[PDB]
């Protein structure tokens, strides 16, 4: 069978919709992981600071309290692995495969997070 | 609004690490359970899906929620049908579950992706199995066309066409779909509705229930005065199940912890049935329905009730501790993108065997040309007939050899 396919392809084609990363000037501060440029990252990429903390928690067994701009989280971890983590967050955690859009906002629809983009309107499932 | 239950069964099969469960979820609604005590037991996908069409053509009509406010229609949708999706993994090792699904299924869904090699063995094997177990309704689906250019997809399609020529199944629709976009599901629904003629089920032949997953549905820290029975999540092959039946579990469990295997089967009684959202009395076959039986929460755990069968008092499912398998060997080992010839069997070595619905490790006793005898460690049974697929140790993870038949 090779007749109802071209139309579908056409339809697919029709429905189709880095400088934004801030330079991080941070050296490997020991004992406790401290970040002062985290606020800027939160601002520019448009995301809540608590989400980043949650992500960090998910990644590694660290204990710390939230401080309002510069965070106090226990752990002697490297400046390049944090960078890698940030890169990962920028990539396969947020953004979209079909469109490379900037503005993504937080909405909750059952209990786990389902992030939405403001440029068009499409839902994606992120957990891993 | 009072909603009807499932009568027609739809199954989805493909290849490992491609994504099937996710696709199923996208098609349906709420997230599946499988893949400490709850949810996980054996790899399967279960969720409720709704067939409510709005006619006031093309492709777009269907939606996720019952309240429809997406394309441009204010009112309700007309009554068509309801479905509960059952998903089986497309692994060269996990085959018993697929086989089980096959007998049950009324509609089939096949998946091929454009990121690996073109000539495929596992898919072919699956097709052969389908052909064998009296099935004709097959639907071909395309997995991922997101980073692809323009011509590669076309080439792939051409290759597929070339491949499917000398086969039994011909009446097949080809739809290219996405899993994560949450669009292009209405078209699929439409296809499911239109192209397939709906078959009815008969309740005269002897009833069978195949439990793949075991559950304990309670709050973590349940009180003694209010205790619910152990729910057995099983797919029904044939025979309508109603409230008030004496159920038995077949294969038997190792209770002494010298080692004996000969013991009586375990009997249990139904408390309540869990289907769709609201509670129902009767259970229509074709789907994975939670049968709440009087079984302990301690008994249902992880690697003991994998593929244990359920039947009414005084029945015909056969108990096995030692299994008879008649194997047909292929020319060469298939699955690699290096190729090796199939060697003759060697005594006393651990290999994984798949019959009925069970996926468990076994030991080799005797060496022959066509037949084999194997000793089982964890509970296993054979239903009516069904095919066999063997998986052997070659390199780290288990690999396929071919197909087999059961004489008993």
């Amino acid at each position: 069978v090779g007749l109802p396919y071209s139309e579908l392809l056409s339809r697919f084609f029709n429905i189709l919709r880095k400088f934004r990363i801030p330079p991080p000037v941070c050296l490997r501060d020991g004992k406790k992981t401290i970040f002062s440029n985290i606020q800027d990252i939160a601002e520019k990429l448009h995301r809540s600071p608590e989400h980043l903390i949650q992500y960090l928690f998910a990644e590694l067994g660290t204990s710390g309290s939230v401080d309002g701009k510069r965070l106090v989280i226990k752990g002697k971890f490297q400046s390049k692995q944090m960078e890698n983590v940030l890169r990962r967050y920028i990539l396969e955690y947020v953004t979209c495969k079909t469109c490379k859009s900037i503005n993504t906002e937080l909405k909750r629809e059952n209990r786990l997070f389902f992030m939405v983009c403001k440029s068009c309107g499409s839902t994606r499932s992120v957990s891993s | 609004i009072i909603n009807r239950q499932a009568t027609i069964n739809i199954g989805t099969i493909g290849h490992v690490a491609h994504g099937k469960s996710t696709v199923v979820r996208a098609i349906s609604g709420v997230q599946t359970v499988r893949f400490l005590e709850r949810n996980i037991t054996i790899k399967l996908g279960y969720a409720n899906a709704k067939i409510y069409k709005c006619q006031e053509s093309f492709k777009s009509d269907k939606e996720i929620s019952p309240k429809c406010q997406r394309p441009g229609c204010p009112g309700r949708y007309k009554l068509v049908r309801h479905v509960s999706f059952v998903d089986c993994p497309g692994h060269d090792i996990l085959m018993s579950t697929m086989l089980s699904g096959a007998a049950v299924m009324d509609a089939a869904l096949l998946l091929i992706a454009g990121n690996e090699s073109c000539p495929q063995p596992q898919t072919s094997e699956h097709l052969a199995a389908i052909e064998i177990m009296k099935l004709k309704h097959v639907i071909i689906l395309q997995n991922k066309v997101d980073l692809m250019r323009e011509e590669s997809a076309l080439e792939h399609q051409k290759s597929i066409l070339k491949f499917i020529r000398g086969t039994i199944a011909d009446g097949a629709p080809i739809v290219p779909i996405s899993a994560q976009l949450k669009y292009n599901i209405d078209a699929v629904n439409e296809f499911i509705v239109k192209t397939i003629p709906v078959p009815p089920r008969d309740f005269m032949i002897s009833p069978r229930l195949i439990v793949i997953r075991s559950f304990d549905v309670n709050k973590p820290g349940a009180e003694i005065e209010d205790l619910k029975g152990g729910v057995a999540g099983g797919s029904i092959l044939n025979g309508v199940f109603k409230l008030g039946d004496e159920i038995e579990i077949r294969p038997g469990i190792v209770t002494k912890d010298k080692g004996k295997i000969q013991c009586k089967p375990i009997f249990s009684n139904i408390v309540s049935l869990f289907a769709e959202q609201n509670d129902l009395k009767f259970a229509v076959p074709g789907g994975l329905i939670g049968v709440g039986t009087k079984v302990d929460p301690t008994l249902c755990r992880a690697d003991r009730l994998v593929g244990q069968v359920v039947g009414a008092k005084g029945h015909l499912p056969n108990i096995y501790t030692d299994i008879e398998i008649n194997y047909f060997l292929l020319r060469r080992l298939l699955g690699v993108k290096k190729q090796a010839k199939v060697r003759k069997l060697e005594p006393n070595e651990v290999l994984m065997v798949n019959i009925g619905s069970t996926a468990t490790g076994a030991r080799v006793v005797a060496v022959k040309a066509d037949m084999a005898r194997l000793q089982l460690t964890s509970p296993a049974c054979t239903e009516i007939n069904e095919k066999i697929a063997l998986s052997r140790r070659i390199e780290k993870h288990w690999r396929l050899i071919g197909w087999a038949t059961i004489k008993k």
